[PDB]
């Protein structure tokens, strides 16, 4: 077994460290391969960074992994930092993509390929589990602001890019501007699913009435995918495959 | 001893592979690798594809046969401090199914919205594909089917049986591989458009979502590792 | 480069790219090229490819070596997708800036919403310089120059890594107790409810109402720096203006076209029927992005890539000077090494064996007629 | 079908014909059938078009009922690479075998159901 | 016109449809045209009279290969015997496993205990000659389809 | 009184209405007010708008505080 008490403790820190890259490079991976190949066309892009469909789009299929990862940390360990440290990674893997192969093996800027924040969201579903520990609760209201503060947490990031241009007869904004120059070869713009108008887009609501709609579906797909993670983490065996 | 020096080379071996891989193919990414019909591709990017292939093919079943072989026909006779070692064994072979499973799903994944939305595809065998598909995805298929071998074989606790969740994450996260298959008939065919969230992509994005089963895989690690050696200390 | 992989007929009949032209062959960092020309929208549009009613200008090229500095359809600026209609002749030009040395094969690309790429001939076009001496300014509506390169670089780093010390921080203010193992015993045996006690629950409200007010303020003051700020600027442009082509004085019927296999020729006879008042001489088949050059009657001095242009792969079989009126059958014989390079002989793998061309009719004075051809193309094996 | 058979009793996983065996019966599908349709795909010359056989037979025995665009049949596209259409679709077809093979051997375990239902 | 075609509306068009009779009788011959997302589009019919018998009818026609072929039974021998072929491997495979009792007493042998009994050696090798067999009988078939008929469209 | 609130450059191009006349600006109950004009379909028509390929020529109104006895495109009901 083991020596004495302290063997253990030292056993049990040098389990949790291994078993941390374990949990954080396993999650990196599938929640890198979920956003990219469901968002990844808006992150990647400034062009993309439009106030419907990324804004719409982004928040509901990321809060995913987050919603299961909280599901299964919380409940086992009480430790309330699944959110964070899917978004964590996800934001590690995409930061390393876009430097050493976006801009590292293609050479477009980082000012063009950046991507999207989600810190402060992941920080909003965890504490509001950890705080009321109802994973009802998580899914109303920690949803409903991780939907909500997903475009202002960017605004900052974003805002610089949106300065108009008066570019060649034509008016743009800088990203606009950018998406233009920096040729994507197979990327052409009609692909950008961006805000294009409606003769329905009634007044300066385009940001806001897809926030509120991201945040609906973020509680419906926080409410799915924490019983998903609930299954995940399921500790049978199968006796025969 | 316990906790050795494998988790040091489990690693350095892929981190130096894959980086060696990354110079590679930005050294002939371009000239050599752009045009699929040129000579230069048959000789710098097929025959990696060809080399890689065999290579994979040779060193799984060398690998899982290996590990099959010399599995430990008398688990009951097991101290718990060798348990502990063997547990520390096998949280070093999860370790490196963590890490080839990022640099398969996450870098060279990522890396195509770098090659694609650049350039216009010329075949099925993209130099970047001959990287991500047939190098990050057999090398993490291999390194989990071995992980999960040793520990059927290695480890009381997951012996007796298969354990679903293990089983899901082993097996889910190699099905991306197959589903290449959705992937090219759904660019050639459905969807010209180089969309990366295009519905052609729900194929490793469901089988993604199954690398979630690492949280039950883990749970039931924890409990291997807490079977004799649990303590004391905690809980006390 | 992303050609000579796609269907034979597909890019025989969808596009025809002709007059075109490069500024330059060679230029330095920052220095100017533009490619200008034609394209006609074949009218035979392949029922497989959708419409070009949204269509976009694009440049075939490996990754911004170049930046597009502008692109014109007609002669008005086409940032955005536009609309084309099928059966009509426009005329582009695209300016390029050098930003990346090396030797970069240049390809001037139709890209359709419902078909894909469609790529015109490429041009090797030579960069030297430093990429570290590229400049892409730009003058805002605001009053202010900014560099494309690195404009906005620092603050998103600075807010990225800003966010992430805080998701870090969060993360290891939980992680300095034992992680898993005891936790896990903890919650197992008996109720938990020691390891989650004040100040931790303090520490998270801190950090929840910190992130609420800081995204708050934060967008504030990037609403107070920056008070003038604009949408993304999309959509389909309509109204491009083609070229209004004089009607042709030449008029040619397809009787019967193969190709050998395996063979690099393609031969086909043509009945051309010569209008107007000046004899007419064949001088060109374009038929995809290969043109094949009667020495004799036309040469070719754009500057062509050589791979692309076969300067006698056309051959007819009497090509003296056709007097207005008169009517003559001929067989015209394209045969060059481009056939089988460009995989243009692989349209017996294609599920649709029919071929689209231009041909070149030039006179005496100089002055040429565009008439276009389409017919199937029968392999032949004996 | 031989092929799912002899790879589920060899090896009697299910889960491993399903991934193995499925593969299997995507992928000999058309290797199987190119015997007997490999005769019906020989080009002809017809009235000026080119036509395989099939197509002969299919303009000439006149179907009412089915106009030649019902015709769900390769057309090609401008991403369709080389000599790719035949081993992309078997590929594709052996993955979503696997897929659909999976569901159904559990469809077929609730099928198998020996229950007694007290009342409808 | 052997395949669809785009039709503008407002536009009159010109058609000539030449048939070859093939079956005696009195057929009502319509000419019509079928629109891809409305159905069909039925013209004027006129009664036909054939008479003869179906028996004389021949439908040749020449390859690019330089054979010439009659589509009324080209290729019906060669896929008559692969379909034959086939469908007796598979009952071969069926009768090779129904010679044994089938059913119930398999039946009560899974049940009650452990089977591992009605499936051994050589019942696997059997298998695997199946499995074997048929891949290569797959493989060499095509390689042989693909040395006849070399030229396919 | 549903304008003022569609995008600007929507409704600049979209559909330009010119000639525009009212038979009367006060009526009783039963009698009848006629409106005529014309309206020209913009080149530039965007494509977030599908094509005019099936359009209603319709009276913007609180309700049937009037009831639409006729109308017509070109001359014809
Ligand atoms: C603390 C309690 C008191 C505060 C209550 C707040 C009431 C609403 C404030 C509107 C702000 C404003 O100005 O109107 C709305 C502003 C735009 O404004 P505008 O451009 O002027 O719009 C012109 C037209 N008007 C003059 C009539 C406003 O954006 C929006 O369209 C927001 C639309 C959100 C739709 C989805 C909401 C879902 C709610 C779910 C609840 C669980
Ligand atoms: C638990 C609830 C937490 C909510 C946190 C809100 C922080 C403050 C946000 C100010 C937004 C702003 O400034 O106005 C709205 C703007 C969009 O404006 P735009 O017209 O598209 O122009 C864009 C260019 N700008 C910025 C120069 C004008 O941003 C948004 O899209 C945010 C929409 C969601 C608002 C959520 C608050 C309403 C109540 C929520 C509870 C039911
Ligand atoms: C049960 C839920 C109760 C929530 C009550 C609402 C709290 C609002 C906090 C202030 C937000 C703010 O002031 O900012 C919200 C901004 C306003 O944007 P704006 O007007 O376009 O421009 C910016 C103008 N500023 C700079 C003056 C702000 O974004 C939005 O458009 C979202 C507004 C819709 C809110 C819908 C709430 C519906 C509640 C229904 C309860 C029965
Ligand atoms: C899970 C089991 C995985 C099995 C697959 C492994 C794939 C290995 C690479 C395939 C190469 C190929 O196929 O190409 C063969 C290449 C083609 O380059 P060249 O034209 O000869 O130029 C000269 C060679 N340079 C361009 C590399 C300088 O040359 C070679 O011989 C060199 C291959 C070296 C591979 C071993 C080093 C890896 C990094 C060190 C840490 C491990
Ligand atoms: C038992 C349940 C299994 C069923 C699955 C079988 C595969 C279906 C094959 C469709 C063929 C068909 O039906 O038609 C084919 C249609 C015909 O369209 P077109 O006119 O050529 O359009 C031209 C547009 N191009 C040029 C881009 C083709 O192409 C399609 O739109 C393909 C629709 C995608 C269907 C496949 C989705 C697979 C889901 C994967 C998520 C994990
Ligand atoms: C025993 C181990 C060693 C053998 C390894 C084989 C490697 C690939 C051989 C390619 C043959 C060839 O020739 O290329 C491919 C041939 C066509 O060839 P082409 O017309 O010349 O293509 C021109 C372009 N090129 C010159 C670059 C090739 O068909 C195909 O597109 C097949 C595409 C299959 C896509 C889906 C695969 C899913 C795999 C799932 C795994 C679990
Ligand atoms: C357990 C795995 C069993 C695999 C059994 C394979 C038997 C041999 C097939 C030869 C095919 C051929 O000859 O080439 C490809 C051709 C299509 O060619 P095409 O270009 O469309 O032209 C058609 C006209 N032909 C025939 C005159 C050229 O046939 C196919 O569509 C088969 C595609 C699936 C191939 C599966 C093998 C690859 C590895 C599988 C494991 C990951
Ligand atoms: C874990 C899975 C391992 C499987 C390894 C591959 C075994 C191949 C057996 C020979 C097949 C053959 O030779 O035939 C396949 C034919 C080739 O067709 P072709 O080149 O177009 O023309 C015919 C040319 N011949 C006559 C010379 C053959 O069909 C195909 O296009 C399918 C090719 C794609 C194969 C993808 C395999 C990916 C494996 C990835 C491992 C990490
Ligand atoms: C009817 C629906 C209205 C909203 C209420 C939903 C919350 C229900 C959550 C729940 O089931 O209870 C879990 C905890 C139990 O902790 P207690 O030991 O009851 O703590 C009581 C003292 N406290 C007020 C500081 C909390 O109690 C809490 O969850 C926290 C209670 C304080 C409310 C504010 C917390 C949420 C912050 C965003
Ligand atoms: C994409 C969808 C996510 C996949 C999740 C589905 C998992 C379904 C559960 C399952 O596999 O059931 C196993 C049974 C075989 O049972 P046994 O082997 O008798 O095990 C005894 C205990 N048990 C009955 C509770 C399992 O049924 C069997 O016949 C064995 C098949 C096991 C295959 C499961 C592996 C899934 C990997 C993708
Ligand atoms: C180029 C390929 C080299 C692969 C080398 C494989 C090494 C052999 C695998 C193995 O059995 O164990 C190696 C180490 C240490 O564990 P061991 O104790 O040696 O394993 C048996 C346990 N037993 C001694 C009690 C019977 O266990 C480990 O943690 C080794 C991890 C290696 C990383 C996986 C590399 C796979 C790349 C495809
Ligand atoms: C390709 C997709 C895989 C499908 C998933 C099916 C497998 C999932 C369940 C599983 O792994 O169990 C098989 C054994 C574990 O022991 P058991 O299943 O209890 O049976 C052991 C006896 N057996 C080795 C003949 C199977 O594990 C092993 O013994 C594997 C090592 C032996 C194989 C080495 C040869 C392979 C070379 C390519
Ligand atoms: C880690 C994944 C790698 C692939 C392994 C997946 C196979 C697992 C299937 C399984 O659970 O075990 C069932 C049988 C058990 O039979 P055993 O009594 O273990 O027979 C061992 C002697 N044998 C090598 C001839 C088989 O064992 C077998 O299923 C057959 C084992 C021989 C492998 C080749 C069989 C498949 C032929 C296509
Ligand atoms: C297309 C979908 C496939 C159909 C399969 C669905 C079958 C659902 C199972 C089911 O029918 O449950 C029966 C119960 C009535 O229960 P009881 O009649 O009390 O039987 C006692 C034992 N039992 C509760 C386990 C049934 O619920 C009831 O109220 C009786 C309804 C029984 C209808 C089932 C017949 C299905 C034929 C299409
Ligand atoms: C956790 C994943 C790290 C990925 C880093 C990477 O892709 O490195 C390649 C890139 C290549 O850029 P550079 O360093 O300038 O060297 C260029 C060499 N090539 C072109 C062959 C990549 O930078 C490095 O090699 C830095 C070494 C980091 C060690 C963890
Ligand atoms: C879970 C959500 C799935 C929604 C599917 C989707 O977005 O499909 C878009 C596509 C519409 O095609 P579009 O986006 O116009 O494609 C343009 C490019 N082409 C014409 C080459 C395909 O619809 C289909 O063809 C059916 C999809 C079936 C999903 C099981
Ligand atoms: C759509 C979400 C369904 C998740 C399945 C969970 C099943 C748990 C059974 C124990
Ligand atoms: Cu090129
Ligand atoms: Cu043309
Ligand atoms: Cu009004
Ligand atoms: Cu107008």
């Amino acid at each position: 077994a083991v020596r004495s008490h302290a063997e253990a403790v030292q056993v049990s820190r040098t389990i949790d460290w291994m078993a941390l890259f374990v949990v954080f490079f396993v999650i990196v991976g599938s929640y890198h391969i979920h956003a990219m190949l469901t968002m990844g066309d808006w992150d990647f892009w400034s062009d993309w960074k439009d106030r419907r469909l990324w804004v719409t789009v982004t928040p509901i299929v990321l809060v995913t992994f987050p919603a299961a990862v909280q599901s299964y940390l919380w409940e086992r360990y009480r430790l309330p930092w699944g959110a964070t440290v899917c978004v964590l990674g996800l934001l590690l893997g995409e930061w390393i993509n876009r430097y050493f192969n976006f801009w590292g093996w293609t050479y477009f800027p980082i000012n063009f390929v950046f991507p999207a924040s989600l810190v402060p969201g992941a920080i909003i579903l965890d504490t509001v589990l950890m705080l009321s520990g109802s994973y009802l609760f998580t899914a109303i209201v920690g949803a409903m602001g991780w939907g909500l503060i997903f475009y202002p947490g960017n605004w900052p990031i974003i805002a610089p890019l949106h300065v108009p241009v008066e570019y060649n007869g034509m008016l743009m904004s800088i990203a606009d501007i950018q998406g233009y120059n920096y040729v994507r070869t197979g990327t052409p713009e009609y692909i950008r699913m961006v805000e294009k108008g409606t003769l329905r887009t009634f007044g300066k609501d385009v940001a806001p009435v897809s926030a509120f709609f991201s945040a609906f579906m973020s509680i419906l797909i926080y409410f799915m995918w924490h019983f998903i993670g609930r299954w995940f983490s399921n500790e049978r065996f199968l006796q025969s495959t | 001893l316990l906790d050795k020096k494998w988790l040091t080379f489990a690693l350095a071996i892929y981190t130096v592979f894959y980086l060696w891989v990354r110079w590679y193919e930005g050294v002939y990414g371009w000239s050599a690798g752009l045009d699929s019909f040129a000579p230069e591709f048959e000789t710098y990017w097929m025959n990696f594809l060809y080399t890689e292939i065999v290579l994979e093919i040779v060193t799984a079943s060398i690998l899982w046969g290996y590990l099959w072989k010399t599995r430990d026909r008398n688990l009951a006779a097991l101290t718990p401090r060798e348990e502990l070692r063997r547990n520390f064994t096998h949280l070093v072979w999860l370790v490196a199914y963590a890490w080839a499973i990022y640099w398969g799903a996450s870098y060279f994944t990522e890396q195509d919205g770098t090659w694609h939305q650049t350039i216009v595809r010329d075949t099925d065998f993209t130099p970047s594909h001959i990287i991500e598909f047939y190098l990050s995805y057999p090398i993490y298929i291999i390194t989990g089917f071995a992980a999960f071998i040793y520990a059927k074989t290695r480890l009381p606790f997951f012996a007796k049986g298969i354990s679903l969740p293990y089983l899901v994450l082993v097996v889910g996260p190699f099905m991306i591989l197959p589903n290449v298959g959705l992937n090219e008939w759904g660019h050639t065919f459905w969807f010209m458009e180089e969309l990366f969230v295009a519905p052609l992509h729900y194929g490793f994005v469901i089988f993604g979502w199954l690398a979630l089963a690492v949280m039950g895989t883990l749970t039931q690690t924890f409990y291997s590792f807490a079977q004799g050696g649990l303590g004391q200390s905690l809980c006390e | 480069h992303g050609e000579k992989s796609q269907a034979a007929f597909m890019r025989m009949r969808t596009i025809h790219w002709y007059d075109l032209s490069w500024s330059k062959e060679k230029v330095k960092i920052n220095e100017t090229v533009e490619i200008k020309g034609k394209f006609h929208v074949f009218e035979g549009w392949p029922e497989t490819v959708d419409e070009p009613d949204v269509a976009f200008l694009n440049v075939g090229m490996p990754g911004p070596v170049f930046i597009r500095k502008e692109s014109y359809i007609g002669g008005q600026l086409v940032p955005r997708s536009v609309r084309l209609e099928i059966g009509k002749t426009y005329d582009f030009r695209v300016v390029l800036k050098a930003r990346r040395p090396g030797d970069w094969h240049v390809h001037t690309m139709m890209n359709v919403q419902g078909g894909g790429p469609i790529i015109g001939p490429g041009k090797w076009i030579t960069v030297e310089g430093s990429m570290s001496e590229f400049r892409n300014p730009v003058t805002t509506l605001t009053g202010q120059t900014v560099d494309l390169e690195n404009y906005n670089e620092g603050n998103t780093y600075f807010w990225h890594a800003f966010w992430f010390a805080i998701g870090v921080a969060w993360i290891g203010y939980w992680s300095r107790r034992p992680i898993f193992i005891p936790r896990l015993l903890m919650v197992d045996a008996g109720r938990a409810d020691e390891l989650v006690s004040a100040t931790d629950r303090k520490v998270a409200m801190g950090f929840l109402a910190a992130t609420i007010l800081i995204v708050v303020m934060a967008m504030s003051s990037a609403n107070s720096k920056y008070p003038i700020t604009i949408p993304l600027q999309a959509g389909t442009m309509r109204g491009m203006k083609p070229l209004e082509l004089p009607a042709p004085t030449v008029s040619v019927k397809v009787e019967d076209a193969t190709y050998r296999v395996p063979g690099r020729a393609m031969r086909m006879k043509l009945t051309i029927t010569n209008h107007g008042n000046s004899p007419i001489r064949l001088g060109e088949f374009y038929t995809a992005s290969v043109r094949f050059l009667d020495s004799d009657v036309y040469k070719d001095t754009t500057g062509y890539p050589e791979d692309l242009l076969a300067e006698d792969g056309l051959s007819v079989s009497d090509n003296s000077p056709l007097a207005p009126g008169e009517t003559r059958t001929v067989d015209v014989t394209a045969s060059d090494a481009a056939w089988e390079v460009y995989r243009l002989s692989d349209i017996i793998y294609d599920p649709d064996s029919r071929f689209a061309g231009l041909l070149f009719f030039f006179d005496a004075t100089g002055n040429r007629q565009v008439v276009q051809i389409d017919a199937p193309l029968i392999p032949s094996f004996m």
